[PDB]
């Protein structure tokens, strides 16, 4: 049973906390941060760090982030600004980790909303340039939630 | 409002209880870091 | 007797600095036992 430390980042209100709660507690409304899962037949223990949208620098927060082995970079598909911000988060992660090659997954959340401003192709394109997977999720319907986290674990294991 | 500090796990806690506590402490400390 | 030493939680009244230490030590302990 291997331990994985996963971190969820992204702009204010994209759904980081809703995704974590859906993964761990299996519900959505509009504490545990650990889950035992079985990925591809292997039992895995996941600890999740659910970060803040409003950045505030501290040496200690960077230390908590550095413990992360893989990162979900989340935007909301109805918030173009949060999509544009993904670059900020990706570069902050490479910087905390002092690595050019950190396991990451691009997550487009709130896909239950028919009114979106970021199209699937736009997001797939960005992920392609990063060399990382793109997964669409809805914390609301639970669509893609397991997939996003499991895919991140597979990404970590590509290292 | 404000972050809930996880309660100390106890000196005879199981490894799983410590693991659960540690993940909560990770998030708590992240939240309160100022 | 002992292998990796289990840290004690610094208490309900602990400072954030004490908990930050505990957080590192508990990480190390849990990793050392795995
Ligand atoms: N329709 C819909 N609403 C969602 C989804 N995920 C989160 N929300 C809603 O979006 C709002 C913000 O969610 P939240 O989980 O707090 O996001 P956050 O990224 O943790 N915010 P913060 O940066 O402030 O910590 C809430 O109203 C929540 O219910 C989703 O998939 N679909
Ligand atoms: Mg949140």
């Amino acid at each position: 049973m291997t331990e994985y430390k996963l971190v969820v980042v992204g702009a204010v209100g994209v759904g980081k906390s809703a995704l974590t709660i859906q993964l761990i507690q299996n519900h959505f409304v509009d504490d545990s941060y650990r889950k035992q899962v079985v990925i591809d037949g292997e039992t895995c223990l996941l600890d999740i760090l659910d970060t803040a949208g409003q950045e505030e620098y501290s040496a200690m927060r960077d230390q908590y982030m550095r413990t992360g082995e893989g990162f979900l970079c989340v935007f909301a598909i109805n918030n173009t600004k949060s999509f544009e911000d993904i670059h900020h988060y990706r570069e902050q992660i490479k910087r905390v980790k002092d690595s050019e090659d950190v396991p990451m997954v691009l997550v487009g959340n709130k896909c239950d909303l028919p009114s979106r401003t970021v199209d699937t192709k736009q997001a797939q394109d960005l992920a392609r340039s990063y060399g990382i997977p793109f997964i669409e999720t809805s914390a609301k319907t639970r669509q893609g939630v397991d997939d996003a986290f499991y895919t991140l674990v597979r990404e970590i294991r590509k290292h | 409002s404000g972050p809930r500090r996880p309660r100390x796990p106890g000196d005879q806690a199981s490894l799983e209880e410590l693991h659960e506590y540690w993940a909560r402490l990770w998030n708590y400390l992240y939240r309160v870091a100022h | 007797g002992g292998g990796p030493r289990r840290p004690r939680x610094p208490g309900d009244n602990a400072s954030i600095k004490q908990l930050h230490a505990y957080w590192q030590r508990l990480y190390a302990y849990l990793a050392a036992v795995a």
